[PDB]
């Protein structure tokens, strides 16, 4: 029941910063026979399994870069990256492991850049969808930062909740945004009960939430 | 040397059960507890529970004792763990991992999808674009597949400005949809077609799609 | 027969080490072969021989690789020092008396590197319970001494282990004992044994991740810890839990040792509080081992 809070849950920091990330655990994970912290340190990129770090909170493992450093003891621990790297955009976990297995929340490590307001476009179903039963209506956000944006559907005004789905690009190599697609279904005669159909798009870059209809 | 190597990818039904493997080389195998991680989609690292192959011996997260068994056979050096009554937050990545005393070993995962789907081929369906200043967007909806590995390429690859091909998202049906997007200028609306290339070879679907504007 | 042999039926030695194989039996010449095998045809034995106990003048024992230790009446013991690689397989002991001739086999198993060690715990290791953790190495030779040294996660662990060593025609090993009193913090941690030549080096070792069953400890912490309480505040307690060996079951609250009605959850929300709820108050969460509580928290409501 030892549980890790880590902050923040996302950074955005620019190509050569310095970055630090806190773990905070609720009880002490130092040990008392080797008076070492049972804190370590991972790095997760997309798809594949989180690389260790830091172990024992200190010690950086073998050929880990030297910017890469983990520092505290008792319950407060932080991870620093000296000079901020493209190459170490990643989810960062802190975890304990005197007996069982605990992990932080993680940290989502991002690059940093102008906010950009979203280009919000609907598309309607096709004609072709429509004759295989279902109706999809797609709200497309193209190029905004930062990633925090909500997306809420509306048929004729009432507002939409369980019957829909968004995914979110990874951020772009060259422009650093997030794209989000958005998915809306609904059965041909529910599509056909009503008349407006329309994504309302609320966002940082935006002095007032953006509907398409 | 010393490596975890785990099971396949695993597509279940609802309410049925897996059983993941884990097999361990270059240790001793009875030395040290092989531990069960699960990552959901999006979320972090929660651990599942271990067990000690030396005694058998298997402690658990409170939220897995319900759900996972963690076993172990020392004539095959392999770990496993099952999952009970599946339901859709069972998808997700699965790993396999020990602590030595100075670091950690980690298996590359098993994914674990629960769907009551068979390998099925894509409708792709076109995001028209229309006049709802300069940019337009269109696309193509890949809907109603199984499973997962889909391509998309706008004009046989020659047409990558502006494209974003969409996570997939695994629909309550148990079928996935996509969708793949690219940005334009507007004065090409009508002009310079626009097909998108939708390869999924589970099922050997290839449909190649014009987007014309309404 | 007419021959009785008596020995270990496997020998176990890695190359560079020596090995020291005891022999009794119940003689015109004795000579000591490597897997030996009987030809048939030219009606011999036919192999690498390791011994001729025939060739005269033959030099003190320790100037030889292959030394034969026994006598002419009871005694077939050998020493192979150093021994190698090519050595493993069988050593056959050709032995004629008077009358008679015998083939005695003894396996002879050499490793490339030192095996490592096996450690026998206890099925049941609890806290504060003595147990006797064991280390069990099967070699042991006179010309080659050797040390087994248990370690903490890495450390050389502090408490006394006890050595002995047996070489016998029923088993030849070296042992080692250690008795510690396990606390609950040993669990999960990784206790090894190191099998070392006289000098603190690496040879081979065996690991475990210790298995400690104990009842729950417990964290407590209290939210106005640095202020005052008046009458109708709130007052935040919390239940941590740092171990438990088994899994915990429930989890109760006490006031000044009786349990409180309907609160059996790991936060304890005092809101709208009176100078009753004053007191000395625990929590208390239970094992398949037995309950573990808290420390006290004395809450002194002011007015
Ligand atoms: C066939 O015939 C051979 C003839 O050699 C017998 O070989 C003898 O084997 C015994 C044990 O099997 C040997 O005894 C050992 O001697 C070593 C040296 O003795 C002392 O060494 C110094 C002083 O020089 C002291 O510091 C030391 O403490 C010893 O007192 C020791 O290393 C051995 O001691 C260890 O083992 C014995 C029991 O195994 C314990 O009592 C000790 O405490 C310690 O654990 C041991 O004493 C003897 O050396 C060999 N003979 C000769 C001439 O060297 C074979 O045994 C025999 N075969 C059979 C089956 O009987
Ligand atoms: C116990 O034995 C293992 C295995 O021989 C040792 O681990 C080796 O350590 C060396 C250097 O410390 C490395 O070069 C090897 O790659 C390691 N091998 C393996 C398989 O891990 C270990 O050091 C020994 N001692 C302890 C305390 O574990």
């Amino acid at each position: 029941d030892i549980q890790l809070t880590q902050s923040p849950s996302s950074l955005s920091a620019s190509v050569g910063d310095r970055v630090t990330m806190s773990c905070k655990s609720s009880q002490s994970v130092l040990y008392s026979a080797n008076h070492k912290n049972y804190l370590a340190w991972y790095q997760q990129k997309p798809g594949k399994a989180p690389k260790l770090l830091i172990y024992w909170a200190s010690t950086r493992e073998s050929g880990v870069p030297s910017r890469f450093s983990g520092s505290g003891s008792g319950t407060d621990f932080t991870l620093t990256i000296s000079s901020l790297q493209p190459e170490d955009i990643a989810t960062y976990y802190c975890h304990q492991y005197l007996s069982s297995w605990t992990f932080g929340g993680g940290t989502k490590l991002e690059i940093k850049r102008t906010v950009a307001a979203p280009s919000v476009f609907i598309f309607p179903p096709s004609d072709e969808q429509l004759k295989s039963g279902t109706a999809s209506v797609v709200c497309l956000l193209n190029n905004f930062y930062p990633r925090e944006a909500k997306v809420q559907w509306k048929v004729d005004n009432a507002l939409q909740s369980g019957n829909s789905q968004e995914s979110v690009t990874e951020q772009d190599s060259k422009d650093s945004t997030y794209s989000l697609s958005s998915t809306l279904t609904l059965s041909k005669a529910d599509y056909e009960k009503h008349k407006v159909y329309a994504c309302e798009v609320t966002h940082q870059g935006l002095s007032s939430p953006v509907t398409k209809s | 040397q010393v490596q975890l190597v785990q099971s396949g990818a695993e597509v279940k039904k609802p309410g049925s059960s897996v059983k993941v493997s884990c097999k361990a080389s270059g240790y001793t195998f009875t030395s040290y507890w092989l531990h069960w991680v699960r990552q959901a989609p999006g979320q972090g690292l929660e651990w599942i529970g271990y067990i000690n192959p030396r005694n058998d011996y298997t402690e658990y997260n409170q939220n897995f004792k319900d759900k996972a068994t963690i076993t172990a056979d020392e004539s095959t050096n392999t770990a496993y763990m099952e999952l009970s009554s599946l339901r859709s937050e069972d998808t997700a990545f699965y790993f396999c991992a020990r602590r030595d005393i100075t670091t950690f070993y980690w298996g590359q995962g098993t994914t674990v999808t629960v769907s009551s789907a068979s390998t099925k081929g894509p409708s792709v369906f076109p995001l028209a674009p229309s006049s709802k200043g300069g940019t337009a967007a269109l696309g193509c909806l890949v809907k109603d597949y199984f499973p997962e590995p889909v391509t998309v390429s706008w004009n046989s690859g020659a047409l990558t400005s502006g494209v974003h091909t969409f996570p997939a998202v695994l629909q309550s049906s148990g079928l996935y949809s996509l969708s793949s997007v690219v940005t334009v200028p507007s004065s090409s609306l009508g002009t310079q077609t626009y097909i998108c290339n939708v390869n999924h070879k589970p099922s050997n679907t290839k449909v190649d799609k014009r987007v014309e504007p309404k | 027969s007419k021959w009785v042999f008596e020995h270990p039926e496997t020998l176990y030695a890695w190359e560079g080490a020596c090995v020291w194989i005891p022999c009794t039996y119940r003689l015109e010449s004795f000579i000591l072969f490597h897997n030996p095998e009987y030809n048939k045809q030219t009606s011999k034995f036919d192999g690498t021989r390791l011994y001729e106990s025939t060739k005269d003048g033959k030099v003190p024992s320790e100037q030889k690789r292959v030394q034969f230790l026994g006598d002419k009446n009871k005694n077939c013991t050998l020493s192979i020092h150093p021994v190698h690689l090519q050595d493993s397989g069988q050593l056959g002991l050709r032995m004629e008396s008077k009358t008679e001739k015998w083939m005695e086999r003894i396996h002879l198993q050499v490793s490339e590197r030192p095996f490592p060690p096996h450690i026998q715990l206890p099925p049941e290791i609890q806290e504060s319970q003595e147990v006797t953790l064991t280390c069990l190495l099967q070699f042991s030779c006179y010309g080659y001494p050797i040390q087994l040294q248990w370690l903490l996660e890495g450390v050389p662990m502090r408490q006394a282990a006890v050595t002995s060593t047996s070489l016998t025609i029923k088993s030849v090993f070296t042992r080692s004992e250690l008795k510690f009193s396990p606390q609950w913090s040993h669990h999960g941690k990784i206790v090894t044994c190191q099998l070392q030549d006289a000098d603190g080096k690496f040879l081979s070792n065996d690991t475990v991740q210790l298995n400690v069953k104990h009842t729950p400890k417990l964290e407590i912490k209290v939210t106005p810890s640095d202020a005052i309480v008046r009458e109708g505040d709130s007052v935040t307690m919390t239940c941590e839990v740092s171990s438990s060996n088994p899994e915990y079951t429930t989890v109760s609250w006490l006031k000044d040792g009786t349990s409180l009605k309907k609160q059996n959850t790991f936060t304890l929300n005092l809101r709208e509080v009176t100078k009753d709820q004053s007191g000395k108050y625990c929590c208390q969460v239970s094992n398949d081992v037995g309950p573990g509580r808290s420390e006290e928290v004395f809450l002194q409501v002011q007015y």
